[PDB]
């Protein structure tokens, strides 16, 4: 892995576009991005897809699965924070 | 929240 | 990341570095306030992982990061290992971090909020650079 911070700029697609690449692995809970070039790969799981909403970066997505190659053509997949927000928000008001 | 003291270039 | 850049220092603050024992980096993750990481429920992260904050290089010495201990991990429930759908997990520190130019939160979206397709938005992580 190297040693210093990455980032790549890469853009989001929809989950119908997207299961032509996966198909029906493609769920609700998840958002692909990609396929423009670059690929989040091994080691950057867990980590943020932002995007910029009226000046600030928010948290789209979560580094979840892709190509075993990292394929720089076949779309990433992320979680979709704005399928587990609500989650998040419990969990942080109960604890 | 969301916006760095440091801005990212792109 | 395949294909990316290298970032400017400090200029993603939310962006941690999970690492076992070892001082081995396995996953990335995002502060979401001072006592709470957002990561992947797949990354396996148990209580003697470090979160590690205010890193850019990690083969620098020289760098002012904090290394904070974790208090719990909280595996979303609906996580489902088998199809990886609802990879979410989220981490109580049990130190938490001391917001400053380089270290801070990144926002959360509302359950309705739209991201369109072909919107360009950016990642960012310390993975593999070539497969
Ligand atoms: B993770 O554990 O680092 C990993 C990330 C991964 C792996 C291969 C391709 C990818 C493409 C897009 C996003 C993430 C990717 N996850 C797993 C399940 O190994």
């Amino acid at each position: 892995t190297p040693d210093r911070l990455q980032q790549a700029s890469l853009p989001l697609l929809s989950n119908t576009n997207c299961k032509k690449y996966w198909g029906t692995k493609i769920k609700d809970a998840m958002i692909c991005a990609g396929a423009s070039g670059v690929s989040s790969c091994m080691g950057d799981s867990g980590g943020p897809l932002v995007c910029k909403k009226n000046g600030a970066w928010t948290l789209v997505g979560i580094v979840s699965w892709g190509s075993s190659t990292c394929s720089t053509s076949t779309p990433g997949v992320y979680a979709r924070v704005t399928a587990l927000v609500n989650w998040v928000q419990q969990t942080l008001a109960a604890n | 929240c969301g916006v760095p003291a440091i801005q990212p270039v792109l | 990341i395949v294909n990316g850049e290298e970032a400017v220092p400090g200029s993603w603050p939310w962006q941690v570095s999970l690492q076992d024992k070892t001082g081995f980096h396995f996953c990335g993750g995002s502060l979401i306030n001072e006592n709470w990481v957002v990561t992947a429920a797949h990354c396996g992260v148990t209580t003697s992982d470090v979160v590690v904050a205010g890193e850019f290089d990690q083969g620098s010495s020289s760098e002012k990061i904090q290394k904070l201990k974790i208090a719990k991990v909280f595996k979303n429930s609906k996580y489902n290992s088998l199809t990886i759908n609802n990879d979410i997990t989220l981490l109580k520190l049990s130190t938490a971090a001391s917001f400053s130019q380089t270290v801070s939160a990144v926002c959360l979206p509302s359950a309705s909020d739209d991201f369109a397709a072909g919107t360009t938005c950016v990642t960012t992580g310390w993975g593999l650079t070539r497969y």
